[PDB]
């Protein structure tokens, strides 16, 4: 094994000597105490090793050692419900093990190997496998956890084990070549985990958020980035989005920011239900945690380790929703070890290959037939942090070009405390089109009509704001100031979404729609009236509105009832208005 | 042949190899790995004491003991033959569709030489791209430049596709014309996703346009080197088929914004300090290289037209990319997205769009007599229309005067019936018919752009022609 | 309409101005590494 | 441990750096003595270490330093810092030596100053909610005990009386909080950088005033002492500040007085180490460090005490796109965002309430903690005002006499606003008088333009007028 | 070399009213025309070169599209000389440049015009030099100094352009050669922001 | 040094009534003047020596016209001192480096222009110290750090010009002399950005 010494060190940055024959991007032990480092330069003999933990202490001539393997992950059961670190260390056992402090050297083991698994076989003896087949089975929170064949590995059968309970180190079937199937393998993090082929997208990923799943959708398959200055609510978006959508699995990717967001979750969502199966929503669920003020080399660890875990889950066939809490920390990682290495910097300091790198993550996005044969999908949402909300910034252009969904968010709306408070003019949806047989199916026959209604709604609405800003409302004529108005009624009683209220918090598709349909109608009549005579501020004035207005509130059970009252409403104020 | 193994240095996109002094510039190499891998590289700096190496893809299991370099070709080159109509590669000629590889003719180098300016001619015929907008008012000429500027979430892919799909040239229009004229399309897609990548296969596959189309397709998580590539690789088919085998090629290079920042990317590898706005010093001259490889040739019957398309990064003209583009360009194809948003598709903007040889190739013996005034009117019109739509908002309908109102009028028409053609292929002869019927909701006298023979022999056409297919 | 214009150019001039110091700073900093090189490799 | 180790070697003295050649045992991060030819000692630390010299940055000035009589000692390989009880009531230097007089404090433990990341899984929510007495940040910014919420201030703005004045009236409620009552004191860790003699004896002398003096750390660097010293202050000031938290169950209080200040000390050290930078020269890693420092405040399971920060920073050009408050608004909690424009009309303390924010609001307020009505009022509040400085803007295209009766309703709530609910001098409201004043303001509008609060609390708490409270 | 640089006491008759009466050039003397999109600059161009009282016209291409130079080099050709009847080109030295020419050409494309063009007044005659897109020449200089790593001023550009302008401008004039005969040349230069 | 550092409580009387009135500096306090050029900071720190209320003034001409020295030598001699009654002049000590004098003695004179005010200050006096430009201070260390091939932070400065100007107002203050008597040291600082 590759043996050397320090021979510099500077902050994260060790230069190794004696290190002839290591590899590119390979684990080495750095120091006495065996600090998990990787190589990112060789130079004669020396190399460049970037330790993912403090170097402090640290003096010329201790050992640094290398694995011969890169960064990888353990995947088999035993994640759903559990927070790691960015090199998948288990959390709640460095707690165990050290105090309320992380401290460096710990090597703890990501999967469990002392609980046991209650297996059930699904391959006999003589039976030909192939990579990503399915050996057995295990549950685990109501998902029945699947052991598969490890995606390069092939042979046949000579002996499984019989149904019982093991743990994840049993060689749970052994193929005639010798080799031994654990119930879990190990992956190279910045390897895609091959699948057979990618399919287009057909199925919407619903966020339980109006704006995003009517006028911004995201298919199952799809990628979505999130940008906007601080304060203006992506933490909280991304939240709403593990909390509420309909994906089986949620991998939660906490990139270099705050621990108290980590720390709500993992309060908080121990006691809330999952959408679907009923039961606790942390049973499905997994949690990587590289906070703001622990390693910086291990945020790179942590995107790629929370993708490969979402394509495993995909290869099991699920459908797995990924959040990137920022992107922009992974970019500002990379810059500072460029920095580092004294190379050439592009636009704002960053290396050049960033924009490749955020595209190859972004590429493990997708709906897929699993080398099994089975259906799975990864739906990835990022979220991007431009200094001073710039979104010039290369970061945000780069993802601007390898994104389907785009949900930009507006400072101005965010110091109204106008939540989601996404600038609809800076936002679009390459999906829409894609996804409308799914609505006709499955909302309404006429969804996307109404949805394009009220879109041109709204840009008629941001037409007439130039004149309004120009000679205020009051100069405006009837019709526009009605547009004006049934603007500002879509954006208060429809695009406005209450996170903390106990029913506004989620809404149904078919709840976006009855309140379309109320608002679309609302305004037909009006124009109606206006051509009849009728003053805008007798219009504005109509209980009605109060009706539409408080739509949000009605309980998901409540509320076709709810629709019909207010749609046959509406008809009768237009009407005895006369 | 020769494997050198010098190796004394790799660093993110580079690697060293000592001892190789026989390495010719910008040579294609070979790099084996001990695992028994394969990659690829170029040689971007030869010296006596070492030649430096870009690695295409990742240099992760390189070690300095056992990689290996050897030489591919001196000169990045590009096998060529007629039977690449119909088939797929993936930006560095390598086929993607699952068929046998090509045998080629010849090799060509990818990086073709400069067109003598005194062996040029002017473009002088049209090419129909089946879309009124440009057909009528932006008439696209065979051998122009006339790049698309599109925005951030525009369905510019769609009307890439569109043109691909029905564009063809209109020789019985030509006076005497001729029986047939071979027409091919070069498709270059640089950096496009998946998504993207399977809308394009069966765009091409459904409507039977493969059969005269050639797709280099670069994915986004590709090597950029193969972005670079690419264009090079397109217009060098292009310039094969167009000037040796007398056909007439488009080439439509999907997107330059992510052309461009590959460049810049690839910069910044060879430690090369970045010019404006952080794009090379020289992206002038690339841009250049790429564009000019279009035109029409003294004494040879084909033509190479060339229809970029680029996302201006925040809807910026002034942005280097578009700006140096419309340095190089011949004029501007405009997407809007008020008329996106609208429902109007495809949503070009007739009004800030321009095609700078549109008067050379329409007219008498090519298109129709009566086509320069047409636009002309049009463009007028619908200007009119406009400023008219939001003077309403303000003085509203009563205030207006009769012919402000059939202005107002004509303007929606305009937008529901000419810009709005959805899936259509539209002849030149249909637009133009169309334009009539909407110019006719102007008074006779009011056409003031139009010589009173044109207006004679088309005023008068009603809109219950368009009004059943908006 | 003179005050935007005004803004526009300030802006102009601002931005200009950082991108100029960077390019400098860094033209400094890969001639230094160059020297160092040279004296030391 | 007990042996004295000296290099002489020194190459090079050039700023704040020092090169010394044969000190391959220096351990990367040591702390270390300089002694020059007259016997004065001077410290440093070192940031880079190989084979060939070691990198010190010098926590003083350089003069009289010579290569030829000057030697680097070790002191510790790890920078360490002496905590205790003790410390309450002492004044220290940005180094963490006493500038009172009294003798050095005999330590209970030695903590290294860079300290560990608290582990996720170990962190308490943040919920106990503090009355600062300033009615902007109680109903629409509110602070929970657990939180850094810094003040982003100007250069002639009054942020070191706002933070003051939070020190001196900041309690929690637990009446309201359903606990059993309690008296424990806030505990203050109060940190300078780069301070002038005019605010710290502003400082001094209010917290003399206050009686805060006997519960307090002072970790003083004036701006007459030197720059690289302002590298460990922060650190210092954490190092005591988690200690007395989570090993005495204190709740303490950190007052970080210009971060800007703090930054320039880093730019200073990244320039002479010809590091390539970031924005505006500020190094790249500029994130990490200034997360190192804030990430150190919060709650922890089973424990009694917290830490909460109020860092201070100027806004260089009252730019809020600068890197520094930039990268702190991405770090912390929200920010308390004060105005020039409030300031110069003499609203005091002139807190603009939408640039500010409060991310664990929520946490803390609502039925159970400060009363039902808390979130909405605050959201009804931030909308009036929105809508009032929009037809602020409007007023100056149409006119005043073009206004509709709600637009002008609109633009006296604004007026209101700044001068009853922001303008509230050295006053000491309790969480009741300022939901008072706002539902008083609120009041102003018809009741049916209030869309943001449920119609139960309007019916309870419309209606009474202002003049009740003042005239 | 010149034996003496004459005063600007003469014009230099255009033929055209308006730059001939309001806006008058003197020989020797230097001009600037923008050149917009539809705008008629070929036109006016040509017609200075047509009817100037210039015995010879050298017209430097120096950066341009292929397009428009091959409008050029296709309508010259066909031109007619006013005061001989014959083709205006036996009178007319052209240099053609594209944007996809070496750099160093399309830099160097004035200085070769100029030269030629001091060449013909050293002969004693009057000679109209014409640089069409001015600025495609400073683009030129702009990208070859990026190449020599220099450090760019204002928008890019090296801080000698004023200068290198200067002296390109300075080179017109009317002189009495070193063979003791008058002669002229007049630079009227294209600039295309 | 110092015994201690007292707190500003009397008026720095200038003069002038703005100054006096709306923004007042107490007798200890920091002041910074900017302005662009033509503005009057000479008039006005000429004015602030004349009339101010200080018992010595200490003028520093870092990095500015002679003529404005000459001015100072010429015309005090012949004022009277508001509150001695001698010759103006009999109160100023100044210190003269003009544009054209060697740049790095521009830093030479703040630090001697500031120590000669403290020990004015050491003897029991109120002391007034104008700094003609801080700005040609920073322009000479701008200077040095290139010369020493440091890395600059914003528009070429080194990165710690601000430590050495916190360094050289921080020296302001009212104070209790070693001597038991009380002091002050008022700067003025005029900035031309
Ligand atoms: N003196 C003139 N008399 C009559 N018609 C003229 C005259 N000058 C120009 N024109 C006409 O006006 C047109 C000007 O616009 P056009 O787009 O055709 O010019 P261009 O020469 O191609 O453009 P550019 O300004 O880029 O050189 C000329 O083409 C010609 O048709």
């Amino acid at each position: 094994m590759i043996q050397g010494v320090i021979q510099k060190i500077a902050g994260p940055a060790v230069i190794a000597k004696g290190m002839l024959g290591a590899r590119m991007y390979d684990i080495c032990k750095v120091g006495e105490e065996g600090l998990v480092g990787e190589i990112i330069r060789l130079d004669g003999d020396t190399a460049f090793v970037q330790v993912y933990e403090d170097t402090s202490g640290l003096k010329v001539g201790e050992p640094v050692v290398s694995t011969g393997l890169p960064l990888a992950v353990e995947l088999g059961p035993g994640m759903l419900n559990g927070i790691y670190d960015g090199i998948q260390r288990p959390l709640e056992r460095i707690r165990e093990k050290t105090g309320i402090y992380i401290t460096r050297g710990v090597v703890v083991h990501a999967l469990d190997r002392e609980k046991k698994w209650a297996w059930t076989p699904m391959v006999k003896p003589g039976d030909e496998v192939r990579g990503g087949m399915v050996l057995g089975t295990v549950p685990e929170f109501g998902f029945t956890h699947k052991i598969l064949v490890p995606p390069d590995v092939r042979g046949r059968v000579k002996e499984v084990k019989p149904a019982g309970e093991y743990t994840v180190e049993e060689p749970v079937v052994v193929l005639e070549d010798g080799t031994e199937l654990k119930m879990y393998h190990t992956w190279p993090v910045r390897r895609a985990r091959p699948v057979q082929r990618k399919l287009d997208p057909n199925t919407p990923f619903l966020t339980g958020m109006r704006i995003l799943d009517v006028l911004f959708p995201v298919a199952m398959g799809g990628t979505a980035a999130i940008p906007g200055p601080f304060g203006a609510g992506k933490s909280v978006t991304q939240q709403s989005l593990a909390k509420w959508s309909n994906a089986d699995v949620v991998v939660y990717v906490g990139c270099g920011e705050r621990g108290n967001e980590m720390t709500d979750v993992l309060v908080e969502f121990p006691e809330l239900t999952d959408p679907k199966t009923g039961g606790p929503l942390m049973h499905r669920t997994v949690l990587i945690a590289n906070t703001s003020n622990m390693p910086v080399a291990a945020r790179e660890a942590s995107i790629y380790v929370g993708v490969t875990i979402a394509e495993y889950f995909r290869d099991q066939g699920f459908s797995v929703a990924l959040m990137a809490d920022s992107t922009s920390r992974w970019a500002e990682a990379l810059r500072e070890i460029s920095s580092r290495l004294e190379e050439m910097p592009a636009e704002e300091g960053y290396p050049p290959y960033l924009a490749a790198r955020l595209a190859a993550f972004y590429e493990r996005a997708g709906k897929v037939i699993t080398l099994g044969g089975e259906e799975g999908a990864v739906t990835i949402v990022g979220a991007v942090s431009p200094p001073g909300g710039d979104m010039s910034e290369p970061v945000t252009q780069s993802t601007l070009r390898i994104v389907g969904a785009f949900w930009r968010l507006d400072a101005s709306l965010a110091f109204r405390r106008h939540f989601p408070a996404i600038n609809w003019n800076g936002s679009y949806s390459l999906f829409t089109s894609a996804l409308d047989p799914w609505y006709r199916e499955n909302v309404a026959e006429d969804y996307p009509e109404l949805r394009d209604a009220i879109s041109e709604l709204l840009q008629r609405e941001a037409g007439l704001q130039e004149i309004v800003q120009l000679v205020g409302p009051d100069a405006l004529q009837d019709a526009e100031r009605l547009v004006i108005e049934v603007g500002r009624i879509i954006r208060e009683d429809f695009l406005q979404q209450n996170a903390y209220h106990e029913v506004d918090a989620y809404c149904s598709m078919k709840k976006a729609y009855g309140i379309m349909k109320m608002i679309l109608a609302f305004y037909k009549e009006a124009e109606a009236a206006i051509k009849r005579g009728v003053s805008i501020d007798e219009i504005l004035q109509l209980p009605v509105l109060e009706r539409i207005g408080r739509a949000r509130y009605v309980s998901e059970e409540e509320f076709p009832a709810y629709f019909e009252e207010a749609m046959k409403e509406i008809q009768g104020a237009f009407k005895a208005l006369a | 042949k020769k494997e050198y193994t010098g190796i004394t240095y790799i660093s993110g996109p580079l690697l060293f190899v000592e001892n190789a002094k026989d390495l010719a510039y910008g040579a294609i190499v070979d790099i084996k790995d001990g695992t028994g891998r394969v990659r690829g590289g170029q040689v971007i700096e030869v010296s006596e004491e070492y030649a430096v190496i870009q690695v295409f893809e990742e240099t992760t299991g390189l070690d300095l003991a056992t990689t290996s370099v050897s030489l591919v070709e001196d000169v990045a080159r590009l096998g060529v033959s007629k039977e690449m109509l119909g088939r797929r590669f993936n930006g560095i000629g390598k086929p993607i569709d699952g068929l046998p590889p090509i045998t080629p003719e010849k090799r060509l180098p990818i990086t073709g030489l400069p067109l003598n300016p005194v062996a040029r001619r002017k473009p002088e015929q049209f090419i129909q791209t089946g879309i009124s907008t440009i057909d009528v008012m932006n008439t696209l000429v065979r051998g122009q430049k006339l790049p698309i500027f599109s925005g951030s979430g525009l369905p510019a892919n769609e009307i890439a596709a569109q043109i691909a799909r029905q564009a063809t040239v209109r020789p019985d229009l030509s006076g005497e014309g001729e029986k047939e004229e071979p027409f091919a399309v070069v498709f270059a897609a640089m950096g496009i996703t998946q998504r993207e990548l399977s809308y394009f296969i069966q765009e091409f596959e459904r409507t039977g346009a493969l059969s005269r189309s050639v797709l280099f397709l670069n994915k986004a998580d590709d090597p950029t080197i193969e972005r670079i590539l690419t264009p090079r690789m397109a217009l060098t088919v292009a310039e094969y088929l167009a000037f040796e085998h007398d056909y007439h090629v488009l080439v439509i290079l999907t997107d330059m914004t992510n052309y461009c920042e590959a460049l810049r990317e690839i910069g910044a590898a060879r430690e090369e300090i970045p010019g404006r706005r952080g794009y090379p010093g020289y992206m002038y001259t690339d841009l250049a290289t790429i564009y000019e490889r279009a035109g029409v040739v003294e004494g040879k019957k084909g033509s190479v037209t060339q229809i970029p398309i680029l996302s201006m990064p925040d809807d910026d003209r002034t942005h280097p990319i578009p700006d140096l583009t419309g340095y190089i360009t011949e004029g501007q194809i405009q997407l809007s997205r008020e008329l996106h948003r609208k429902g109007i598709y495809p949503p070009i903007d007739p009004l800030p769009s321009l095609s700078r040889l549109m008067n050379n190739g329409v007219g008498k013996g090519k298109t129709r007599e009566d086509h320069k005034q047409v636009s002309d009117q049009l463009y007028s019109a619908y200007a009119n229309g406009v400023d008219i739509r939001k003077l309403v908002a303000i003085i509203g309908e009563d205030a207006l005067t009769e012919n402000d109102r059939r202005y107002l009028q004509f303007a929606d028409a305009f937008e529901r019936f000419f810009i709005n053609q959805g899936q259509q292929n539209r002849s030149i002869e249909e637009s133009l018919q169309i334009a009539w019927a909407l110019l006719s909701m102007l008074p006779q006298g009011e056409l003031k752009r139009i010589s009173k023979d044109h207006i004679g022999k088309y005023y008068g056409q009603k809109l219950e022609e368009i009004w059943g297919a908006p | 309409i003179p005050g935007i214009r005004a803004q526009i150019r300030f802006i102009q001039q601002v931005l200009e101005q950082r991108e100029r110091e960077d390019t400098f700073r860094l033209k400094r900093i890969k001639g230094k590494i160059e020297a160092r090189e040279a004296e030391e490799e």
